[PDB]
């Protein structure tokens, strides 16, 4: 396609620019209104100690050896369910 | 800001026969001494750790 | 000054002469793991203990031949030494970064010796398959190491490839096309392609056996609805292109060398072997799962990988009737290095014909995982890619040292080891036919024989090996400096002298446009 | 500058043939060795 | 290709020696490790 | 519909790999066996499939599957 | 099995390895064609005084040398892949017998009507009688009914092991997690041995396979005795 | 528009500068682009500068021609190409 | 004297330094991941980044204060920086094809299915769409900073530059967000293991371009670009270009397809 747009007048700084400026900042602005808008603590799921998830095949060399890294209690049961 | 980068040119065009790695002066040589220090402490650390590991502990 | 010059260097020729003296070494400890393999299998019984300690020896055996004996002599080795003297550039596109490509090989090495000193080692095989290969059946540090080593050496590789291609493409004579470089030049660029685009697939695979191991992925473990099936596809993806990496800059030696002693001023078919080495380059990345016709693959699939496994053939017999053709009203001088080349000739025929048996995944089916195959891929190795080695080091010698080789040793010391590789793998053809397995510290008693001759054979090479460190030494105690080269004016890198100065090119050469 | 020509262009003195011999024999014997001490090694743990 | 003679020409009895100690370099560490195995396995 | 030597070929599964004729074959089983008894039916209609997956399945696979269903933990759909 | 100073291929014991002698046969002559002629070629090229070092043009021969290893490779194509889809026909079974690889040892299960299964291991050097083989010998064969098609099917429950039968033209890769299928019809009855054809750890050489072939009569009592 | 970014003119120095400069006068001294070919007969010889005596010639005869023929070119008489008899001949130095 | 265009590099104790550190940090991981110690990770981190400092700090001293990148210099720095990331290309390709592999053939152990069963899929149209518009966005303004850079104009390169900077800091703060917010984990089987090392190799690369783009900023501050003369530049716009080719196909090969 050719998008829908116009120019190709010229492709120097003052068109990208504009396309930084007049489109690309704007849709940037758009995707954060969208998001921080639909999102808001989800509710957390069920724990079913299925055994092809909480794989333990080996102690995770910090901690207590059983929280992955970025382990949130909120949402990211141990293999033995949720904690407080 | 200010271009100094004849300035630089001046410095590291001197003909004073060191290698462009010291070329800019004393810290230059600390900075380079420092680093082959703990590279070559790292290493010696490294070769206790392995013979350390090649042994059973009971 | 020492430091300056070995450790700090900035010169191809230097660097070269750095990969020469750690694969000369690194193939004295696979020779040491080449006899313990033999020894093991040279009566029936147990020498050592379990295959665990035995295949420790089998992988490391296969690792230390591969990427620390082959690739270091042959690409880091030769191809540092002869590429720029073959194009006339001054040194290396990257001379700094040429210099880390050579310092990454002895921890690479250090990390794989540490590997099989820790634990019960690496009992692997040099595939390393899991889940033999994960945490439970090689629990500790082993494995680990034997990944990192293969990390260090992927990106020594992926690093020297980005330099010799930049400086074959950027740094020839402006006059100079591609179509007017030396065969060994085209050699190693299309190697170092292949390596740039098959070393990163390897690196990805074993990272993910690494996060396998201690990260709780389940890439390869059914249990989180991994298949080890899939580390097989990633491995062989790169280890097929492997193989013909090994052999590419060997075919490229043989080539000068053959010219050479016919008195040529050029190889038959110039054209037709630079098409041959981009179509082996080409088809060698669409074969891999000839590697995998006993794992259950769909039929068509299985005839697909035999039939493209078999085109390579097409290109590889050009490059051997144009050596042939060569030869054709050749003034042949009967050089140590003459000899090498026409036993490659030979040798290497035997060892892709049994490639094209193997081929067949109807056949596969019986020959797989026997020393049928262990057959094939040692003609290819020990008599393709050494002997090309051994033929191009006493061709160059004087150019790199200054100093002769005295000629009757190194015929001696050619027969030695043509007698002991044929006696070593030829009866191994019979063990794998009549179906003796791989990997087996022992074996039935009716496979006796063949298993006495060929440990006897491995005897014979080791005879061979020990009189070339002899033979090395006797050239540079006796000190015969070179005078006079034949056929400089299609030889570029003998016309500096011997050995060439530190800069070589500081004047470039001059070359018409006409 | 660094030294030019024959034996000048090797990290190793090639001056005195006996010295010579005996840094290559400790070399290429180190190499060798090293296998049957790894297979030793493992041998006196388990 | 063609050479000036040996500057430091290496005799037939010198060659005998180089050529001993070449071999015994690899024989006797290996023969050692090789001839003690049992030593080792009884372990 | 019987006289039941062994699980016949199959053009759904026609290759070397048969991992998903066995599993195919046992969740279609205990789907059957669930239908039949939420509908109060004739269980002996589900009778094929036990015999198709008693025949290819392996033992420790199908313990594995059965104490997975007991403990409810089982991924398949039934 | 293998007897001592074999060459070639154990005796064909199905249609399947009888076929493959067949072809090895056509191909190995092909093998023996080109190798000979490079040879030859070779001793002809190194026995002339007469030279001719000025350029030699190319393209006429290159011609012949393409064009004839081409119609070769089809010479070996066709019977390689009419071999190989004939391995994968569609069968029709009359009995399913599953292995399992495991370290160290084979177990079987025949599950068609009971829930027949057992181990079976290698029998120790010590323990052999009197004529048994050394690392050959099972304690429990594999008890098979001759002259019918049989659905082998392949597993393990740890590692990669490989299941091979040389003599049927038999090898299919053990993979937990993966049933892999191969066809078994013996022609014959009798012993027929094979051995773990993948690396598998400390005792990967030490745990061969063994197949009894016997009428369906002694099949069916073995098995009844077995449960 | 501002301006504030130095030029090449304005800011290259060493070599880079060098090889700029040279280039505006139409003279190529760091070799950085193929020699025109002459007759090649003994009065309008090739001239093959160099910065001392002696020079390597590589000769690609005929156009497309896989195989460059090389020799040293030293100062004195016109010398020949050993394959096709062209004639080159060393001229000075300078160039830096 | 030499009368090429080359340059010979003055004997240099980086590449030694840099082998050195690759020693120190795969030794570091062995003890880290067996014999639980960071002791030798740490030492080896340290001389990988002095050295990583000094070795890019003399390509400065030689190009723009010694004026050694002639124009053949340039031509070579060029095809070396294309290899490298055809060679990263090929990387992540190993990744894609483990995450194909998987799930095109759901397997038994999982329930036969994509995503497998338990697994709570992000939602594309959230905070995925937004990382896509970030990076779009910034490719959009470092072509701004490019352009600003060939017509001489300093101010608005800084400020193209700055916008970009902030871009990639952006998605990577969002990125951390997503991976603690997850309901998933790398050991929830093969879906996290896709998951967390494809996006987490991504991310250390957007780490990497972030890195470069900023170094590529102070040198602009310091007048080291000339309007035709700028590979530094050039180079981090590849890059920059690679980081955001690779997120699109994983948002439509692994948020979008397979969830
Ligand atoms: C040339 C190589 C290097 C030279 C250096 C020396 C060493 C190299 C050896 C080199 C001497 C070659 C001798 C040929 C082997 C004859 C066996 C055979 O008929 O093979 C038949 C089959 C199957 O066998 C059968 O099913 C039926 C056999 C019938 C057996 C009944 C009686 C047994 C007779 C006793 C034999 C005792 C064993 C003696 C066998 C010798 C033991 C060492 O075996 C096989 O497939 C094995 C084939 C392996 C494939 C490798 C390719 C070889 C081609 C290149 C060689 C150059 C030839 C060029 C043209 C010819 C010019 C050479
Ligand atoms: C340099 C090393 C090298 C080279 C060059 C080759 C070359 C070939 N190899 Fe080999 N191979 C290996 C090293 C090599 N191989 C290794 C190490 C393994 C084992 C991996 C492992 O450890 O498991 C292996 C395994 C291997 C297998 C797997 C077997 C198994 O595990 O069951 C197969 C199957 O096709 C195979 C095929 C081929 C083919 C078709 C060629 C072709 O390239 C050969 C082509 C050459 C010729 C054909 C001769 C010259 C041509 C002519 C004279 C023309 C006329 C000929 C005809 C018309 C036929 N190889
Ligand atoms: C290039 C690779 C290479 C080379 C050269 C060799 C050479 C030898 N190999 Fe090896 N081998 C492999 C790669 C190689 N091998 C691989 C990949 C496997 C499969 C591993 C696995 O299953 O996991 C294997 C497997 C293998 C087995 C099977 C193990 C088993 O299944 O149990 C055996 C048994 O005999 C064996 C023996 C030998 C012998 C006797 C030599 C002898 O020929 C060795 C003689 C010595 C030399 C040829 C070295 C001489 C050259 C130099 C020392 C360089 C000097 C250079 C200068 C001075 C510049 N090899
Ligand atoms: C499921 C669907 C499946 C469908 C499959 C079908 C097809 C796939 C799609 C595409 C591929 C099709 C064919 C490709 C084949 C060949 C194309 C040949 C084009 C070409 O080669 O043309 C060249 C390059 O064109 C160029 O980049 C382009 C130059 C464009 C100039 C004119 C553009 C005017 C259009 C309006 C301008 C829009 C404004 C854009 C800016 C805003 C952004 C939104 C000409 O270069 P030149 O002369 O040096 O110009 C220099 C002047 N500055
Ligand atoms: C903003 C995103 C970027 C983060 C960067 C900052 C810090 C993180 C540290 C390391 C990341 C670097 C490299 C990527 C490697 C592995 C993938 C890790 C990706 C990741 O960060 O994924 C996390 C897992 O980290 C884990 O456990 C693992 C924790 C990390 C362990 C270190 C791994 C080191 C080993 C990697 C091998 C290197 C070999 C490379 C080869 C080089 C080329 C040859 C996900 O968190 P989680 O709690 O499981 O699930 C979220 C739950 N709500
Ligand atoms: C824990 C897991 C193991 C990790 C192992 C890590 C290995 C080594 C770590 C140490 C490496 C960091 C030090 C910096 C390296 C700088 C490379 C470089 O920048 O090299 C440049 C050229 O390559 C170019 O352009 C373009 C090429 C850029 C190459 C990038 C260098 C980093 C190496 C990483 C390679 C990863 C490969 C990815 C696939 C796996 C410069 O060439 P020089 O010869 O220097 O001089 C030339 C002079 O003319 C310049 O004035
Ligand atoms: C790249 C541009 C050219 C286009 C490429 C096209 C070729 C291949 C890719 C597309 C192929 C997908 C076709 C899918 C259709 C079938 C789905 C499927 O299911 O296939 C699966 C494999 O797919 C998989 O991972 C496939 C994984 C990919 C493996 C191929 C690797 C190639 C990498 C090199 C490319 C480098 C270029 C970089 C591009 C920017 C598994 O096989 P099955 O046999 O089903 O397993 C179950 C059996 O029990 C059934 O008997
Ligand atoms: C926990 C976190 C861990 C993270 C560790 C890694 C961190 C940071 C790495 C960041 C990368 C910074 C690289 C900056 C290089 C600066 C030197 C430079 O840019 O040098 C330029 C040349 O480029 C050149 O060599 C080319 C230089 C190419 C370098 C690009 C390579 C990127 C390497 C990434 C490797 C990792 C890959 C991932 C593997 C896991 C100089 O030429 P010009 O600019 O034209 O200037 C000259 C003018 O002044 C003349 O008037
Ligand atoms: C190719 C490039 C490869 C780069 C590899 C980078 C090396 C990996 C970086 C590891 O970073 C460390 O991870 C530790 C994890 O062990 C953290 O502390 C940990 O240690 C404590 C106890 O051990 C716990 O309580 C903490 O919660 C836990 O986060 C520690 O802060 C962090 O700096
Ligand atoms: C594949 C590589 C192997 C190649 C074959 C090596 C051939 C052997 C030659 C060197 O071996 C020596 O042999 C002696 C045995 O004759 C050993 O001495 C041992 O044997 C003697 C008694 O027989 C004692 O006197 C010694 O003290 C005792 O240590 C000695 O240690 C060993 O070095
Ligand atoms: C030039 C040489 C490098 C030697 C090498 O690469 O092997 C120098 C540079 C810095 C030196 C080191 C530091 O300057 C000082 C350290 C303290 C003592 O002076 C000796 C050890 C010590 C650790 C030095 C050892 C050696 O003399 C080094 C490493
Ligand atoms: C082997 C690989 C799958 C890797 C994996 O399972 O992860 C698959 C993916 C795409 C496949 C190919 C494509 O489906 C296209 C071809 C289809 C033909 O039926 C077989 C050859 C054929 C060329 C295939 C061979 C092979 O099975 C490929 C290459
Ligand atoms: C035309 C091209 C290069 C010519 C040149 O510019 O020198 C040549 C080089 C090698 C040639 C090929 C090789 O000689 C191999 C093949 C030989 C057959 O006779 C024709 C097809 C064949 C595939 C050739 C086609 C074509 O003539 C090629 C590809
Ligand atoms: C200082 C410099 C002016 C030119 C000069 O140094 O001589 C100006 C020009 C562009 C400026 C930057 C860019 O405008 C981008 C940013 C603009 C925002 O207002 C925050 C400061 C911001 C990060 C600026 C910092 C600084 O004032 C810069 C770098
Ligand atoms: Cu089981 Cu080998
Ligand atoms: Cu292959
Ligand atoms: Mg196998
Ligand atoms: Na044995
Ligand atoms: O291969
Ligand atoms: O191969
Ligand atoms: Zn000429």
């Amino acid at each position: 396609a050719s998008a829908a747009k116009g120019d190709h007048g010229g492709t120097g700084a003052r068109t990208w620019r504009f396309l930084t400026f007049g489109l690309a900042l704007p849709s940037v602005a758009l995707c954060t209104l969208n998001s921080w808008l639909h999102s808001g603590h989800r509710e957390r799921p069920a724990f079913i100690p299925y055994h092809h998830l909480r794989i333990r095949t080996k102690p995770f060399s910090w901690g207590d050896g059983n929280h992955t890294f970025f382990h949130n209690p909120r949402v990211n049961p141990l293999p033995t369910g949720y904690e407080k | 800001f200010e271009n100094r980068v004849a300035e630089k040119q001046k410095l590291f065009q001197e003909d004073n026969g060191l290698p462009v790695h010291l070329k800019g002066g004393a810290t230059d040589n600390i900075l380079y001494r420092v680093t082959m220090t703990l590279c070559l402490g790292g290493t010696l650390y490294s070769l206790y750790c392995l013979g350390w590991a090649s042994f059973p502990h009971k | 000054m020492f430091i300056n010059r070995w450790l700090f260097s900035t010169n191809h020729k230097d660097i070269g002469t750095l990969y020469l003296l750690f694969g000369a070494w690194a193939g004295m400890v696979g020779t040491a793991l080449s006899l313990l393999i033999r020894a093991e299998l040279g009566q029936p019984g147990t020498l050592l203990g379990d295959d665990q300690i035995y295949n420790v020896v089998v992988t490391a055996h296969a690792f230390v031949m591969i990427f620390f004996m082959v690739m270091p002599i042959m690409i880091g080795g030769f191809g540092n030494w002869l590429v720029p003297l073959m194009i006339g550039a001054p040194d290396m596109a990257f001379p700094r970064m040429n210099n880390m490509s050579f310092w990454l090989l002895p921890p690479s090495f250090l990390l794989l010796l540490a590997s099989s000193m820790v634990e019960a080692g690496a009992g692997t095989g040099w595939t390393v398959y899991p889940p033999l290969a994960g945490n439970l059946a090689h629990a500790g540090a082993s494995v680990d190491l034997t990944i990192f080593s293969l990390h260090l050496a992927g990106v020594s590789s992926i690093l020297g490839a980005i330099n010799f291609i930049t400086t074959i493409i950027n740094m020839k004579p402006p006059a100079m096309s591609q179509y007017q470089t030396p065969l060994f030049v085209w050699s190693v660029m299309i190697t170092a392609v292949l390596l740039l685009l098959s070393l990163p697939v390897l690196a990805a695979g074993i990272t993910m056996l690494l996060t396998d191991r201690n990260l709780n992925t389940t890439f390869f473990d059914p249990a989180g609805g991994g298949d080890p099936i899939l580390y097989q596809h990633l491995f062989w993806f790169f280890g097929h292109p492997e193989v013909y990496i090994l052999i590419l800059p060997g075919f490229g030696m043989i080539s000068h060398i053959v010219t050479y002693y016919s008195g040529k001023k050029e190889p038959f078919g110039y054209m037709g072997m630079v098409w041959a080495m981009m179509s082996i380059g080409f088809l060698g990345f669409i074969v891999w799962a000839h590697h995998m016709f006993t794992v259950g693959m769909d039929v068509d699939t299985r005839a697909y990988f035999t039939s493209a496994t078999m085109i390579i053939a097409i290109p590889t017999g050009v490059k051997v009737f144009s050596w042939l053709a060569t030869l054709h009203g050749g003034n042949i001088k009967w050089s140590p290095a003459m000899m090498w080349a026409l036993g490659f000739i030979f040798l290497f025929t035997v060892g892709g014909l049994t490639g094209i048996v193997l081929a067949n995944s109807s056949l596969d089916i019986v020959l797989h995982d026997t020393y049928y195959v262990v057959a094939h891929f040692h003609y290819v190795l020990s008599m393709g890619a050494v002997f090309a080695i051994m033929g191009g080091f006493v061709h160059w010698f004087p150019l790199f040292s200054g100093y002769t080789l005295n000629d009757t040793w190194a015929k001696i010391h050619f027969a030695i080891m043509f007698v002991g590789v044929n006696m070593t793998f030829f009866p191994q053809h019979f063990l794998g036919l009549s179906g003796m397995p791989r990997r087996y510290s022992d074996y039935p008693d009716a496979y006796t024989m063949w298993n006495t001759i060929s440990s006897m054979g491995s005897f014979i090479s080791l005879t061979a090996v020990m009189l070339m460190v002899f033979i090395i030494w006797e050239a540079f105690a006796s000190k015969r400096e070179v005078l006079t080269v034949d056929l400089t004016t299609t030889n570029l890198e003998w016309l500096n002298g011997c050995p060439p100065p530190y800069h070589t090119f500081e004047e470039p050469t001059y070359v018409n446009l006409k | 500058h660094y030294e030019e020509g024959p034996g000048k262009n090797i990290p190793f003195s090639v001056e005195n043939k006996w010295r010579l011999l005996a840094m290559m024999t400790l070399f290429f014997g180190s190499g060798f060795a090293a296998p049957f001490f790894i297979v030793r090694h493992q041998l006196l743990k388990k | 290709i063609t050479a000036k003679p040996a500057k430091t020409p290496t005799s037939p009895k010198e060659q005998a020696i180089g050529l001993s100690v070449t071999f015994l370099s690899f024989l006797l560490p290996a023969g050692w490790v090789l001839y003690h195995l049992d030593n080792y396995k009884k372990s | 519909i019987k006289n039941y030597q062994t699980a016949p070929f199959d053009s759904r599964f026609p290759n070397q790999n048969q991992t998903r004729n066995c599993w195919q074959n046992y969740l279609d089983f205990h789907r059957c066996e669930k239908a039949m008894t939420a509908k109060g039916g004739d269980v002996s209609v589900c009778e094929w499939y036990r015999r198709v997956y008693k025949s290819l399945c392996p033992i420790s696979w199908v313990s594995t599957w059965d104490d997975r269903r007991a403990e409810g933990t089982f991924p398949g759909k039934i | 099995m293998a007897y001592p100073m074999q060459l070639g291929f154990q005796d064909a014991t199905s249609p399947i390895m009888e076929e493959l002698l067949h072809f090895h046969d056509h191909t190995l002559m092909i093998v023996f064609l080109i190798s000979s002629l490079v040879l030859y070629i070779i001793s002809l090229m190194l026995t002339t005084k007469l030279t001719h070092t000025s350029t030699m043009d190319a393209q006429e021969v290159e011609t012949i040398w393409t064009i004839l290893p081409a119609i070769i490779l089809i010479l070996i194509a066709l019977p390689s892949l009419r071999i190989l889809y004939m391995m994968d026909e569609i069968n029709n079974p009359s009995l399913t017998v599953k292995t399992m690889g495991h370290q160290w040892y084979w177990s079987y299960e025949y599950t068609d009507y009971e829930d027949l299964s057992f181990d079976s291991y290698m029998i120790p050097t010590s323990e052999l009688k009197p004529g048994e083989l050394r690392l050959l010998e099972v304690d429990n064969r594999v008890v098979l009914p001759m002259e019918m098609t049989i659905r082998m099917l392949v597993s393990s429950e740890d590692v990669l092991h490989s299941w091979a039968v040389p003599s049927l033209g038999l090898k299919t890769d053990a993979i937990p997690g993966r049933l892999n299928q191969t066809t078994l019809m013996s022609s014959r009855p009798g012993l027929y041995y094979g051995q773990c054809s993948e690396i598998c750890g400390s005792n990967h050489s030490f745990m061969p396979i063994v197949l009894e072939l016997v009428p369906l009569k002694y099949f069916e009592k073995w098995s009844a005795s077995m449960l | 528009s501002g301006g504030g970014v130095p030029t090449d003119e304005e800011q290259a120095t060493g070599l880079e500068r060098e090889v700029m400069l040279a280039a505006r006068k139409g003279q190529d001294p760091y070799n950085i682009l193929a020699p025109k070919a002459t007759s090649g007969t003994k009065e309008d010889p090739n001239l093959v500068p160099s910065i001392t005596n002696k020079r390597i010639v590589g000769c690609i005869c005929e156009e497309d021609n896989s195989t460059v023929i090389w020799f040293w070119l030293h100062k004195g008489e016109a010398q020949r190409c050993p394959s096709c008899g062209t004639h080159y001949k060393l001229v000075p130095h300078q160039l830096a | 004297h030499q009368t090429h265009a080359y340059h010979m590099v003055n004997p240099s104790p980086w590449p030694l330094t840099g082998a050195l550190s690759a020693l120190l940090m795969t030794s570091g991981l062995t003890m880290w991941f067996h014999f639980n110690s960071m002791t030798l990770l740490m030492i080896g981190l340290t001389t990988n980044m002095l050295t990583m400092y000094q070795w890019w700090r003399d390509v400065i001293r030689e190009s723009t204060f010694q004026g050694h990148h002639t124009p053949a210099v340039q031509k070579g720095l060029r095809y070396g920086m294309i290899l490298f990331i055809i060679s990263e290309v090929l990387f992540f390709t190993g990744f894609f094809w483990a995450f194909y592999h998987s799930s095109l053939a759901p397997t038994p152990e999982l329930g036969g299915c994509w995503p497998p069963t338990g697994i709570h899929p992000l939602n594309p149209l959230e905070v995925p769409l937004l990382n896509t518009s970030v990076l779009l966005a910034s490719g959009v303004s470092i072509t701004w900073a490019h352009h600003s850079l060939m017509e001489g104009d300093r101010k608005h390169m800084l400020q193209a530059l700055f916008i970009t900077i902030t871009l990639g800091v952006y998605f990577t703060l969002l990125q951390a967000s997503e991976y603690y917010e997850a309901p998933f984990t790398i050991s929830d089987g093969v879906y996290g293991s896709t998951f967390f090392v494809a996006t987490g190799f991504h991310g250390l690369h957007v780490i990497i371009g972030s890195t470069f783009l900023i170094v590529c900023f102070f040198r602009q501050l310091k007048f080291h670009f000339t309007s035709n003369h700028h590979f530094g530049f050039e180079a981090a716009a590849w890059y920059w270009h690679f980081v955001d080719v690779v997120w699109l196909f994983l948002y439509v090969s692994i948020y979008w397809w397979g969830s």
